[PDB]
């Protein structure tokens, strides 16, 4: 009996309207960083994690 | 009225094998004391759920295999009284419960796996619910505490696979606070 699972929102209104890229050094070349699911926010939330 | 199979004597009374069908509709296998049931067999409801064991006594009994009828299964050692000890069982969805046993509600030593996450809880219960002298296993956190019905309570402290262990004090229901005391291993 899994639970069901939420999509995820590729569309502009949703989480993510706007692309994100992270870079560690300027110079070093910028890194695509993924798109935003549900899961991957909760319970997600409930994690904090050293970076 | 039913149907039945296997040797048996003049009077009446099974002392063979065979299968069998019951007046109430189902059906089993198994072999049989002066007219009593035992040996290993299997029972089939008409719900599927199924059972293979002793059947001592025509009673639920010794090292068997259960499947209900909402698809949990269990297997382990089985009594008259639902009794007891070591025994493994397995959920709906896809949880194990693998420890001692008592009256068909957990009791005593015992694990119990959370498939979801992949943690398991290992410590005491009785009569389902979660007790202290437990200890929980997560991927880098290890409680090590004390439980009560379903949550932690008391003096328990967090121990981590990095070199570290925390106190703390659940003093709410969900809620811990700590203690400065960070101790290496």
């Amino acid at each position: 009996k899994a639970p069901q699972v939420i999509p995820k929102e590729e569309s502009r209104t949703g989480a993510n309207k706007y692309v994100y890229f992270v870079c560690n050094v300027p110079g070093r070349p910028w890194v695509r960083l993924p798109s935003v699911t549900p899961a991957q926010i909760v319970t997600a939330r409930k994690i904090k994690k050293f970076f | 009225l039913g149907e039945y199979e296997g040797e048996r004597n003049e009077v009446g009374e099974r002392h063979g094998h065979g299968k069998a069908r019951l007046p109430n509709g189902d059906t089993y296998e198994g072999s049989y004391e002066f007219g009593k049931r035992h040996g290993q067999g299997t029972y089939k409801f008409k719900n599927g759920a199924r059972y293979t064991g002793d059947y001592v006594k025509n009673k639920k009994h010794g090292q068997g295999t259960f499947i209900y009828p909402d698809g949990s299964r269990y297997e382990g050692e089985w009594a008259d009284d639902q009794r007891h000890g070591q025994g493994v069982y397995y959920y709906v969805n896809n949880d194990t419960y693998t420890g001692e046993w008592f009256n068909h509600q957990r009791h005593g030593q015992g694990t119990y796996l959370y498939a979801e996450t992949g943690s398991k809880y290992v410590g005491t219960w009785v009569h389902g619910q979660q007790e202290g002298a437990a200890e929980l296993i997560h991927l880098n956190h290890r409680y090590q505490g004390k439980f009560m019905n379903k949550n932690p309570v008391g003096p328990g402290k967090y121990v981590f696979d990095i070199g570290c262990e925390q106190h703390g004090e659940y003093r709410l229901t969900d809620t811990e606070r700590g203690e400065e005391e960070e101790e290496e291993e």
